[PDB]
DNA sequence: AAAAAAAAA
């Protein structure tokens, strides 16, 4: 409902078969039961890249809340690159 | 356009369709004119499919499988006429595609025996026929395309390719193409052919 | 004359 979104978000599980292409996400950002930083999503879940984020300096980032994220899929693993979180 | 890939097999079929001149020699005979194209795939690669749109798109085709056909009456047949009573002969399954193309599926499935009329037509591309007191030869310059899958279930990559073909290499080495098609399974592919026949449907 | 089913090698 917001005004700025009218840009599009994709479900998580439609990352599967593309990659070099920048999206934007949003899910339960929580711990795997490996030990590794996740986004759960209703269709799906994938693994998150944290070495090079930038995020929207006011905010608490805490396992257990919904973050909108902006980054770049590969393939060659399963890592979203982040880039900035808000 | 509905059938991802194959394109160098679209090349091939467009060649085929209007291939070559024939040549003739008072003293070297005949020169076989046309080209003949065999595919070998694993299953569920649009072989059946791509024959299926070359028999819509011919000119003049003949639809033929396999299991279904008995060579002896795939050339030439001997019934009796109702009105005159005598017996004549009647064409086959390839004499009526005569300056045609043939299209066979189930290649390797069929019978070996029936095989040898293949042996004679696509040797001299002419059919002579000698039973019950006729004795005719007849003309028959089709083009045939075949599919046929390996003996294994899928394709073996490892493995030698005569032992991956059911049939002699006699008739193999007739067949200007030899094309082995085989489904690999890579995500990129995957996506793309999947949002393809979405598109399709 | 040509297709299809059955017992024995
Ligand atoms: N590249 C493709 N583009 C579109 N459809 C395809 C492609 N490859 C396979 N198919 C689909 O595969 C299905 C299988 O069709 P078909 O049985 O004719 O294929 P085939 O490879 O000749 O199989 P077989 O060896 O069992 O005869 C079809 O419905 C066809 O649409
Ligand atoms: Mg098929």
């Amino acid at each position: 409902r917001n005004e700025n979104f009218q840009m599009s978000i994709t479900p998580i599980k439609n990352l599967l078969g593309r990659d070099a292409q920048n999206f934007l996400l949003l899910g339960l950002l929580n711990k795997n039961f490996k030990g590794n930083w996740s986004l759960e999503d209703p269709s799906g879940s994938v693994e998150i890249d944290i070495s090079q984020t930038i995020p929207t300096q006011g905010h608490y980032y805490v396992p257990g809340c919904m973050v909108l994220v902006e980054g770049i899929y590969y393939s060659v693993g399963n890592k979203f690159h982040v880039t900035s979180m808000t | 356009p509905s059938i991802y890939g194959h394109d160098h097999i679209k090349k091939a079929i467009l060649l085929m369709l209007m291939g070559g001149v024939e040549k003739n020699l008072e003293n070297g005979s005949h020169l076989r004119g046309d080209i003949n194209i065999l595919m070998v795939g694993d299953p569920s690669t649009a072989k059946s499919q791509l024959l299926r749109f070359v028999l819509n798109t011919a000119s003049l085709a003949i639809a033929t499988t396999g299991r279904g056909s008995s060579g002896v009456g795939l050339t030439a047949a001997v019934t009796t006429d109702r009105e005159t009573g005598e017996r004549r002969l009647e064409a086959g399954a390839m004499v009526l595609a005569d300056r045609g193309v043939v299209c066979i599926d189930e290649f390797d499935k069929m019978t070996d025996v029936d095989r040898v009329a293949i042996h004679e037509v696509m040797e001299q591309q002419t059919v002579t026929i000698a039973k019950a007191g006729i004795h005719t030869t007849l003309n028959a310059r089709c083009s045939v395309i075949a599919a046929a899958n390996p003996v294994f279930g899928q394709y073996d990559v490892n493995r030698d390719p005569h032992q991956n073909i059911a049939l002699p290499d006699s008739l193999l080495s007739r067949f200007d193409l030899l094309f082995v098609v085989t489904d690999d399974i890579n995500e990129i592919r995957d996506r793309s052919i999947s949002e393809h026949v979405l598109r399709t449907h």
